[PDB]
């Protein structure tokens, strides 16, 4: 029907757009790490989806330059947690900011 | 009483010294180095008269001295002059005494044709006893849990005439849509077709409504602007307990008084603080008389607040460096001395948090890649018809801002040129989106 | 058993009458639209009815007069929403107030 536009319960960040590619994820990751930030991972079962602390997996991967490992770390987390959102963060440790946080994995 | 007591071209200015840039012409005839002399005075001891009283004070400690001359570039009958002001003049942690004492009464001297306030150097001595920005940039994020993107508001309109619940109306549909802000006109006050208390709680509905059916955090700036400052407060603790993040407040029209104690009332009570800039263009505008909005932006940064408007996208306020001269002053925490920017010091904020960038009046989504490419990811984009304003109604019209926007974000990170390749950007984000591929044909292009 | 009135859950006006027929439906959007209010439509979830604001549908019939084109816009909103209220409201726009607010369709 048009126009009758429905609310969608989204994440937050990139929540509108389609699923990203696995070559989406590449460049993302890329840009994260070309910042001079630290990626991290999380994970939450969809309903304790709006607490403030998401699950850590397993450490911030501080100075890592390469990103042929963060996306078979993001395999890991999933297979490991099926039901679970997968987020990917960007620290910054200078303004003790986050400069990226979007979901990448929606919870099967 | 000739001055040139005041012309000390071989002082240095101390770290403590408040320091101050004028661009002036005076009469004709009369060399520079006086006319720059009478700055010096008129904004500081204004004298030499002859009294026995101006004896009893050692008044070569509290002068004010002009130490630089140079001329504008482009011009020849103006100069730029630079004063510097002993820290013992100014009163601790106020704003409304700097001001009164700088630009209080030179302006009304008689031998200036023109005088224009460009800049002032504060230092880290006066920085640290003001209150400054209730929480920032950063600690805004973290308590709305925004990252990574620009955020995105809208003002309702009609400005005048919708009552306490249709208000509270057109609020829920933007906010349910896709953006996370809305904004109170700067008119809305308490009018009779619609009290404070009335439109404060149902918005507070739509608001709450809105929040649980996105699963995102959601907001509304309460204008809490009033005829005084009792008034004022009530209207701020009427707004935090029905527990509500945001307010708002007129900082040029209610005074700067009124908004540093209401910048130190959202410390201990965390609450936000967004600013407008209200009868800004009747001192700022005119390019030879009055003040900056560059120094009125340091002064809102030291006073508190931690989002200000900067307009004005149509299709921008224009030069480009100049807008992004004094953005840097809004967040940055020390920015150098260059002259295509406008900036006459260097100064140094310290620890002291930024304040948000609000881009602001008559944005559309062709906007995006040129608001994102200037702008950055600590700016706020507030448009007033652009959510408003879709065929199929007001979260029809969210939708698609808030597509258009991460689509040029993760255009911008991947490395792409997203105010070069704005179309693609775009239409490939439509294929996507039937709620954007009806925006891109009404506001063409 | 007379008498033992139980109590019923209602929704507002005209809520302890019989559901109206085709012709009471005539006749109410030809008062609404004699007054020179304007037509809105609205559903819910029965379990959400307690609202304070309902689901619009799709913008209010602003400066419309024919009704035999709200008679068919209200048989949309059902067959869309099988499941909720279909209300119908009359905008009042000089007193900023509702002249009208009557549920047409219960929610099958
Ligand atoms: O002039 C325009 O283009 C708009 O009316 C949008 O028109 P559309 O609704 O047709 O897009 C602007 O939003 C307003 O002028 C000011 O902005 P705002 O009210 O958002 O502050
Ligand atoms: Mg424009």
């Amino acid at each position: 029907t048009v126009g009758d536009y429905q609310t969608v319960a989204t994440l937050e960040t990139f929540g509108f757009l389609p699923p990203m590619t696995q070559d989406e994820i590449y460049d993302q990751i890329a840009y994260i790490i070309a910042q001079g930030w630290s990626p991290l991972i999380e994970h939450v079962h969809p309903s304790r989806s709006m607490a403030t602390y998401w699950s850590y997996w397993k450490l911030p991967f501080f100075g890592e330059k390469d990103l042929g490992v963060i996306v078979s770390e993001l395999e890991a987390c999933h297979r490991a947690y099926p039901d679970h959102h997968v987020r990917l963060v960007g620290y910054d440790a200078y303004t003790q900011s986050q400069g990226a946080c979007f979901v990448v994995f929606e919870g099967r | 009483e000739y001055r040139d007591t005041y012309w000390t071209p071989d002082y240095v200015p101390l770290d403590t010294d408040l320091l101050a840039c004028f661009k002036c012409t005076g009469q004709e005839g009369v060399p520079k180095e006086e006319v720059a002399a009478a700055v010096a005075a008129e904004s500081s001891t204004g004298t030499w008269s002859t009294v026995w009283s101006e004896l009893l004070v050692d008044l070569d400690f509290y002068k004010g001295r002009c130490y630089r001359i140079e001329d504008v570039p482009g011009d020849k009958e103006a100069f730029y002059a630079f004063i510097a002001y002993p820290l013992d003049l100014f009163e601790e942690g106020s704003v409304t005494n700097v001001l009164t004492s700088l630009v209080g009464n030179v302006f009304g001297f008689k031998a200036l044709r023109h005088l224009r306030l460009e800049d002032i150097r504060f230092p880290m001595a006066f920085i640290k006893t003001c209150p400054g920005p209730p929480n920032g940039i950063c600690v805004e994020r973290d308590r709305m849990n925004k990252y990574g993107r620009p955020l995105l508001g809208c003002t309702i309109k009609p400005k005048l005439g919708l009552s306490g619940k249709n208000y509270g109306r057109v609020v829920y549909e933007c906010l349910r849509g896709g953006l996370d802000f809305t904004k109170d006109d700067e008119n809305i006050n308490s009018q009779p077709f619609q009290r404070w208390q009335n439109r404060f709680e149902f918005v507070a509905e739509a608001v709450a409504l809105a929040q649980q059916e996105t699963g995102e955090k959601k907001g509304h700036y309460l204008n809490c602007t009033a005829a005084t400052p009792e008034e004022m407060y009530e209207r701020a603790e009427f707004a935090k307990e029905l527990g509500q993040p945001i307010i708002m407040h007129d900082y040029i029209t209610g005074g700067f008084t009124a908004n540093t104690g209401l910048s130190k009332w959202c410390r201990k009570n965390g609450m936000l603080l967004h600013i407008h800039r209200a009868m800004h263009a009747v001192i700022d505008r005119h390019p030879k008389h009055g003040i900056h909005f560059r120094v009125l932006a340091k002064c809102l940064r030291l006073s508190g607040g931690d989002q200000l408007h900067t307009g004005t996208v149509v299709g921008k306020l224009e030069d480009r460096q100049t807008t992004l001269g004094f953005i840097d002053q809004l967040r940055e925490s020390f920015i150098p001395e260059d002259r295509s920017r406008g900036n006459f010091f260097d100064q140094d904020w310290g620890s002291m948090p930024g304040v948000f960038a609000v881009a602001s009046g008559g944005i559309h989504v062709w906007h995006m890649p040129a608001l994102v490419a200037i702008f950055g990811d600590d700016s706020v984009l507030q448009f007033g018809g652009g959510t408003h304003g879709h065929p199929w109604g007001s979260a029809a019209g969210a939708a698609a801002n808030r597509v258009a926007l991460e689509a040029c974000v993760k255009a911008r990170n991947a490395g792409r040129e997203i105010e070069k390749e704005s179309r693609d950007i775009l239409m490939e984000a439509a294929k996507h989106s039937p709620e954007l591929a009806i925006a891109l044909e009404t506001w063409k292009e």
